[PDB]
């Protein structure tokens, strides 16, 4: 009777809610639809607040998705999350903390912003749900970093090091490998779960990170929530939302996860329309100003849990278009996070991946977690480096000769082993140690 | 090597029964809903106890219709709901009709505003989904 | 070995959907009165007799609790799996076949319908008699 017992429970539990029940269902009306936004009056409701509109099919009636965007006191400013053809003047409106499934039972799966399985399988056994919103770890009872987490990626690690609790950045641009790096991390990272955010990237795009990046190596350590460009910002929104619930959930339970949000800009973007769309005049950029209110938000539910407890280690991907810096999502990106991975398309279109600039990238909490002798070695890498990349020409014509220059003298001479330590390849996985390891076969000790 | 994937199978036909746990259970309640479905629809009854309270409750519930607000019974709790509550209806400016599609021991209010559904069609509704959350 | 697990999963499994006959229906009763309850706002006054009969009634009608369950699994690991729970499986009524569909060392458990021929000549004696108002 182990399972019988499973079975009687799961019954038993089930009158226990019959209790909560409503008993009694207010409605509104919708009065205006001239436009994406609708106007609704009769019940009050907070903002987010999930409000149902009904449309009727003659003998069935079903329901349209409708969300609280904003309000004049008397009335109700609704946005729908699908399309309202065949809604009647005057329809009734209601509303209806909704669950959500979290669990180990998310492992594996592709979700989308509302929990619904995007693979084509049956929803995930939900013994527990939870709510988009809860309220934000206070950072006063969370602990400091202490811990490398080990990214497998050997250029990161050795030159640009992150540890556990700490949020990344990630600026680069189409056909840099951004995509693929970030498969990399999420199959060679080492953690105990990795949540894969994916807001607003292509639909398409994403079937080809599921299927042929993340791979079945990674597929199985983690958990998907897909919003592509297709849904509505909302929709997009819950996608970034629930991806970072789920990983707090999972660091509640000791566990250490990898958040990967791809991307912040379209996060951003997609509360761009929303904010605009209820004539929230853009002041920044053009960019309205919730915006900047909301990257921050999103942000700071990641981090260190509590001691002796799991972790959410993130990187924000921030889609950098062009020559740039103009942008102030990547302004905002960089006040609000702990160092950022910057791609280079020079390096990309040279065929050296993973293109990352060891210049523009930074990482705040490296020296914190490395050795003086390391953090030498590292130093020296970016001078010699750097010695390199300004002066590569005359190289070429035999311009240079030894003794008038030790940095670009000895850089040159450790090119090769520079140039191949950098790169790394899309199944070479480098460990913590074979990263430090790779730094000695160089220079010491 | 048997030993290897003789033992997927083991685990993999664990899991599958531990699959239908949530599923078999769930089967079981849609009887005992259906049943309850029955009784209901089954029978009238000649007390508007529960009734005649919630109407009470929708005369106080806040805020108040100014719609010529209209409270809806079925034919056959409506002449004893009238005795009972039809003075206070009044006071409240409410009136009253017969809704052949309400079922017994529920009610709507209806306004221009909106409506105050106590129907017991819509309890059911809000009922199975307690039961089934992917409704 | 995994022998006792396989053969104690279906001997468990099966013993618990057996269990479920005699203790099931009155469980089933008290819920659909509590729903009904809970949906009216008082207690109705309603046959047990009859309303115990009704669930019964209900119960018959899943071939899992009616009829056995069916283990099928991938027709590659079909042989091995016959003889290793193949004496287990039929004393509990267990029909066993390959899905093609399902993966090399993978199993899906479903509730058989069995043979319409069977299931017909059943029919006819529940047909038969007709009770009165
Ligand atoms: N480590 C690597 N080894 C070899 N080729 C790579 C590597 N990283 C990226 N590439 C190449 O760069 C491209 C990266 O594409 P992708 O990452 O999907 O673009 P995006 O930058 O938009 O994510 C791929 O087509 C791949 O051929």
């Amino acid at each position: 009777t182990t399972r019988l017992t499973r079975w009687l429970t799961a019954l038993d539990n089930f009158e226990a809610k019959m209790a909560l029940l409503p008993a009694v269902r207010r409605y509104g009306r919708l009065t205006r639809a001239t436009g994406l936004v609708l106007e609704a009056t009769g019940l009050q409701l907070p903002l987010g607040a999930t409000c149902i509109i009904e449309r009727q099919d003659g003998p069935e009636t079903k329901e349209v998705e409708s969300e609280v965007v904003g309000f004049n006191g008397q009335r109700l400013f609704l946005m729908p999350l699908e399309e309202v053809e065949g809604i009647l003047p005057g329809a009734r409106v209601y509303a209806r903390g909704k669950q959500l499934p979290l669990g180990p039972a998310l492992l594996g799966r592709v979700l989308d912003g509302g929990g619904k399985p995007l693979d084509g399988l049956p929803a995930p056994d939900t013994l527990e749900t939870g709510a988009l919103i809860t309220p934000p770890f206070n950072p006063l009872q969370r602990t400091p970093i202490e811990h490398v987490l080990d990214t497998g990626v050997r250029a990161i690690n050795a030159l640009l090091t992150v540890g556990r609790g700490q949020r990344m950045g990630l600026f680069a641009g189409s056909g840099v490998g951004k995509s693929v790096l970030l498969g990399m991390m999420a199959r060679y990272t080492r953690a105990d779960v990795i949540v894969v955010g994916l807001i607003g990237e292509r639909g398409r795009e994403v079937k080809d990170f599921i299927e042929n990046i993340l791979g079945p190596d990674g597929r199985a350590r983690s958990v998907v929530i897909a919003a592509p460009a297709d849904v509505s910002p909302l929709l997009r929104m819950q996608g970034a939302a629930y991806a970072t619930r789920i990983a707090e959930d999972f660091r509640d339970r000791g566990q250490h996860v990898l958040l990967i949000m791809d991307s912040l800009t379209r996060y951003a973007m997609a509360q761009r329309e929303i904010a605009l769309a209820i004539g929230e005049p853009p002041a920044t950029k053009g960019y309205p100003p919730s915006v900047f209110a909301k990257l921050p938000a999103l942000v700071e539910r990641a981090g260190n849990g509590i001691h002796g407890g799991g972790s959410i280690t993130a990187f924000y991907t921030v889609l950098t278009e062009g020559d740039d810096q103009q942008d102030p999502i990547a302004d905002s990106a960089r006040a609000i996070l702990d160092g950022h991975i910057v791609l280079s398309r020079r390096l990309a279109e040279a065929g050296h991946y993973p293109a990352i600039d060891i210049e523009a990238s930074i990482s705040r909490a490296m020296t914190a977690l490395i050795t003086e002798q390391h953090y030498a070695r590292v130093r020296l890498f970016k001078q010699l480096l750097s010695s390199f990349q300004r002066n590569r020409d005359l190289v070429s014509v035999g311009a240079y000769a030894k003794g008038s220059d030790p940095m670009l003298d000895k850089a040159i001479t450790l090119w090769p082993q520079l140039e191949a330590f950098l790169q790394q390849g899309i199944f070479e996985r480098a460990d913590w140690e074979d990263s430090l390891q790779a730094l000695d076969l160089i220079f010491p000790t | 090597p048997i030993h290897a994937r003789m033992q997927q199978l083991v685990s993999e036909f664990q899991n599958t029964l531990d699959a239908l746990d949530s599923v078999i259970a769930s089967r079981l309640m849609q009887m005992a809903l259906e049943a309850a479905r029955q009784v209901i629809g089954q029978t009238p009854a000649v007390d508007n106890s529960a009734l005649i309270k919630q109407i009470q409750q929708l005369l106080q519930q806040e805020p108040l219709f100014s719609g010529k607000p209209q409270l809806r019974v079925h034919p056959d709790d409506l002449q004893r709901v009238e005795e009972m509550l039809g003075a206070t209806l009044s006071l409240h400016g409410w009136r009253l009709r017969g809704d052949p599609t309400l079922h017994h021991g529920g009610c709507k209010v209806s306004a221009d505003e909106g409506d105050l559904d106590a129907s017991v069609a819509t309890r059911w509704q809000e009922l199975c989904r307690l039961a089934a959350p992917g409704v």
